[PDB]
């Protein structure tokens, strides 16, 4: 199935 | 009390930064549920560490990064439905005396058995521990309105429901939320909650809403079968 | 019948057509010739307080 993926890394991550 | 000086084996406290973001529960040696309004707000995050065992000197402790969080599809930043996040441990914790998992339950027997049992134990943050009275299922729709708003998912009565009773604030909201409400049953405790809405969070009076493990048992073992993905944020379809 | 008082099983129930309701265990736990009760197959089973009991 299809997850979508909404941070790459912890240190990019932005929400 | 349940659990030793109010530590329950399987209760996991989440880090960012070194501070306090939330509760969780580990379920086996590699997974962790908590509850994905923890993940609404993320800026300048350096890691997410999970904190297991003894905390209250370096007696019975472990700390684990987490490789991956994963939210449901029909959660919805902002509102008190699907409120739920796996997490899966970059490596395996050592199980001992003070790190224990809770059961996730099967479907069936949580709905026909665990579903009835009048109390459960829910555990926060140092650790504590309360003994809640569950909302029966008849008085569910009129316990979560509170935290009903317009335009938000629907059968919000189907997938959260209300235990206990909070009417000030205390501060223990952080590693509260996010953390276990279990279910004794004949000599085992099961994973029956997650603490959506906590006691001692806000000021104003209120029910404890958490949300119902049991609707998402099977998307929590699809999740746990899968094959690996990149990422450490992800929503997956649910069902 | 696993409807009523979980068959009388500790742990996991399941119901069939002919024969009566046969018991089961979580992951970690194994079923004792009693046919009802679950024993731990290791050390630190889910859902059990090891304080309590050691």
């Amino acid at each position: 199935e299809e997850w979508e993926v909404l941070c790459w890394t912890w240190e990019t991550c932005e929400r | 009390k349940v659990c030793p000086k109010g530590e329950c084996p399987w209760q996991v406290l989440l880090l960012v930064n070194g501070a306090q973001l939330c509760g969780g529960t580990l379920i086996n040696t590699i997974w962790v549920v908590s509850a994905a309004h923890c993940f609404d707000k993320i800026k300048n995050w350096r890691n997410l560490i999970a904190v297991l065992g003894e905390h209250d000197h370096d007696g019975d402790e472990q700390s684990r990064r987490v490789a991956q969080v994963i939210i449901p599809s029909t959660y919805v930043p902002g509102t008190t439905n699907h409120d739920i996040a796996l997490l899966r441990l970059h490596q395996p914790v050592v199980l001992t005396d003070h790190v224990v998992p809770l059961c996730l339950p099967e479907r069936t027997f949580s709905e026909r058995t665990l579903a009835f049992v009048r109390f459960s134990l829910v555990s926060g943050w140092t650790a504590l521990e309360l003994m809640v009275l569950n909302v029966p299922r008849l008085m569910t729709q009129d316990c979560l309105q509170q935290s009903r708003k317009v335009g938000d998912s629907p059968n919000i009565t189907e997938y959260m429901f209300c235990a206990g009773y909070s009417d000030g604030s205390k501060d223990s909201c952080k590693g509260d939320s996010g953390g276990p409400h279990a279910t004794h049953y004949r000599g085992t405790w099961y994973l029956t909650g997650i603490v959506s809405w906590g006691q001692g969070c806000a000021t104003v009076g209120h029910f404890g809403v958490y949300t119902r493990v049991s609707q998402y048992i099977e998307w929590l073992q699809k999740l746990m079968r899968s094959e690996p993905r990149p990422g450490v944020l992800l929503r997956a379809p649910f069902p | 019948i696993c409807v009523n008082e979980n068959g009388g099983c500790e742990q996991y129930c399941s119901d069939h057509t002919g024969t009566k309701r046969s018991c089961r265990c979580h992951e970690g736990y194994s079923l004792l010739a009693d046919g009802v009760s679950c024993t731990p197959t290791v050390e630190y089973p889910c859902g059990k307080i090891p304080i309590l009991e050691k």
